[PDB]
């Protein structure tokens, strides 16, 4: 079956460079075009470039020409992306793609992220979002962790070793001014629960190896 | 305007595919890669019905384009010219674009309505642009495939 | 270049609804116009090519058609699995351009958010910083507004909003609303309040609390 595997991304400095790979197989990848499009967070998708068959002629978007080289090698199945001048726009996860007759985009890879920023591998500081003196009799009361500047992404949060799954929202990371990403994990359990249950947020950044178990009890 | 949506093959069962904005190469295709053949939307214009000979556009279906002839350095060309879609085909074509179709030995010839004795070519040699051409090696004739798919 | 919109950005469909999305081009593309869907965190998909014609493998239920400048997708009985971006692609003229999308989300009763407000910790403030998070949990539609009020003052350009996927069990959204204050302009106010207004609420809610009260 068609298949498209991209490789090589990661973080890369500002004003540096980076090469992007795509291997083929299951399809006589000398005779289709290739294309590679792009996917900044929370984004629509932006078409960067395509490079004919027989590599003898490309072409490429306006926010991509002249800092980036799109190149294929039909010996060995492989399309390339050359990135020069990378800046923290170019913060993206980036597929490849084949076209049909220079038309749609029929296959896809499942894409490589490459990250662009001057931040340090920083592990987080994990906060309580303490539960409200508020939360009545035989209601709702919500607690959480606030999970803030770390680099770079991901972190994990689970909720007692994920013994606790319903009701938790670990929202998707944002990044700061500062060029650090910060997240919240919530829960939301019975507000008489609250002496009976212990509730320990455990957050995970492989990158710096910085896992933290944080209790999150009611303030006195 | 009603036209015909088609293939084109020469005589020598190479395929026709695009490779570049405006280009086009001719190359045997594996049978699997039959779908990577250009389609064309071929026109019947008005013009001289002469014995053997019917005045045909050919547009690119998939693309904004149209095959034209023009002169560069003297020599008559073969270039594929971005038009606006919504407004082709036209019954009226322009000069440049008109090819008359020949009807030969079974098989299709397209020879520029600006320049008599020369047509629509490729090379011999695999992967090669098309080109207007016409003693000589150019391969001048072609089969029209209908597009189903 | 030809720019393609997308109309509308967002649609709440019912399962088993038949929706149209529509994608307009900025000048007459032929039918060189071609659909995509693609799911967070996930590859995209073709759906449609040519504006109208089938690609192997994808569900009946989707349907495209359309020529020149205007062109629609059809989903033809949604199903569960069908919330997803929506993208076209035209392929005419170079550069190759997409179209914004249409985020497609499962309809639902309208739910209020409950809302909680938490002041920053201790151990925080002590670094130099401090967080106030907004809570909006388990909403529906997405559309929710947050406004953060600093003794009855009206905050701007310090606050950052992240809203979570669609639920997959009950379709709801959560959001959270983070304002960001120095250990100094934090201990300048007393009153933190966030105001929420929500489809699900017949008068906005606002939950507040008097800094270390
Ligand atoms: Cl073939
Ligand atoms: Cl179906």
């Amino acid at each position: 079956q068609v298949q498209l595997v991209e490789s090589g991304g990661g973080v890369v400095q500002p004003g540096r460079s980076l090469r992007l790979s795509c291997a083929a197989s299951g399809f006589t990848f000398s005779v289709y075009g290739m294309n590679w499009v792009r996917q900044a967070p929370g984004k629509g998708l932006e078409w960067v470039a395509i490079i004919w068959y027989d590599g003898d002629n490309q072409y490429y978007a306006d926010s991509v020409k002249g800092r980036f080289t799109i190149s294929r090698d039909n010996s060995k199945n492989t399309l390339y992306l050359q990135m020069n001048g990378l800046r923290a726009e170019d913060t993206a996860v980036y597929y490849c793609a084949r076209d049909l007759r220079t038309g749609p985009f029929d296959y896809w890879g499942q894409g490589t992220l490459v990250t662009v920023s001057s931040a340090s591998t920083k592990g987080p500081s994990v906060f309580p979002l303490a539960p409200s003196s508020k939360s009545t009799s035989g209601g709702t009361a919500a607690l959480g962790c606030l999970v803030k500047d770390y680099f770079p992404e991901p972190v994990t949060v689970s909720w007692n070793s994920g013994a606790l799954t319903s009701g938790v929202h670990t929202f998707p990371a944002v990044l700061q001014s500062s060029g650090l990403y910060s997240l919240s994990s919530v829960v939301t359990v019975p507000s008489s629960s609250l002496g009976t249950q212990t509730y320990i947020c455990n957050v995970n950044h492989k990158p710096s190896n910085t896992k933290v178990d944080k209790r999150v009890e009611p303030k006195s | 305007v009603r036209s015909l949506n088609c293939t084109l093959r020469d005589s020598q069962q190479k395929s026709l595919v695009m490779s570049g904005p405006y280009e086009l190469k001719a190359l045997h295709l594996q049978g699997q890669d039959m779908e990577q053949q250009v389609v064309f939307s071929m026109s019947f214009v008005q013009g001289e019905e002469s014995n053997d000979k019917i005045p045909v556009a050919l547009g690119l279906k998939e693309k904004n384009l149209y095959l034209s002839c023009v002169l560069k350095d003297d020599k008559p060309t073969l270039q594929l010219e971005s038009v606006d879609p919504k407004n082709y085909p036209k019954k009226k074509m322009e000069k440049r674009f008109v090819f008359n179709k020949i009807e030969i030995n079974n098989k299709l010839e397209f020879e520029s309505a600006q320049f008599p004795n020369w047509y629509i070519s490729t090379s011999q040699a695999e992967n090669m642009p098309v080109f207007l051409g016409g003693g000589g090696q150019d391969i001048t004739d072609f089969t029209m495939q209908f597009v189903s798919s | 270049e030809i720019v393609l919109t997308q109309s509308p950005d967002f649609q709440s469909v019912t399962p088993k609804e038949k929706v149209t999305i529509t994608c307009r081009a900025s000048q007459s593309i032929g039918s060189s116009l071609h659909w995509y869907q693609q799911k967070p965190d996930q590859s995209p998909k073709l759906l449609i090519k040519y504006a109208s014609q089938s690609f192997s493998g994808v569900p009946s239920r989707f349907s495209g058609s359309g020529s020149g400048t205007d062109f629609t997708l059809t989903i033809n009985s949604l199903e569960a699995e069908d919330a997803a971006a929506y993208y076209c692609h035209q392929s005419s003229s170079l550069p190759f351009t997409f179209g914004p999308g249409t985020k497609v989300d499962i309809k639902r009763t309208v739910a209020a958010p409950s809302v909680f407000i938490f002041p920053p910790s201790d151990e925080q403030l002590k670094s130099g910083t401090a967080s106030v998070v907004c809570l909006l949990n388990n909403f529906y539609p997405r559309e929710a507004k947050v406004q953060w009020k600093v003794d009855n003052a009206l905050q701007s350009g310090n606050s950052q909003e992240s809203v979570t996927e669609q639920d997959s069990k009950d379709s709801t959204y959560s959001l959270s609303s983070t304002l960001t204050l120095s250990k100094a302009d934090y201990e300048k106010h007393k009153v933190y309040a966030c105001e929420v207004t929500h489809q699900g609420l017949s008068s906005p809610v606002t939950k507040s609390f008097n800094r270390g009260e």
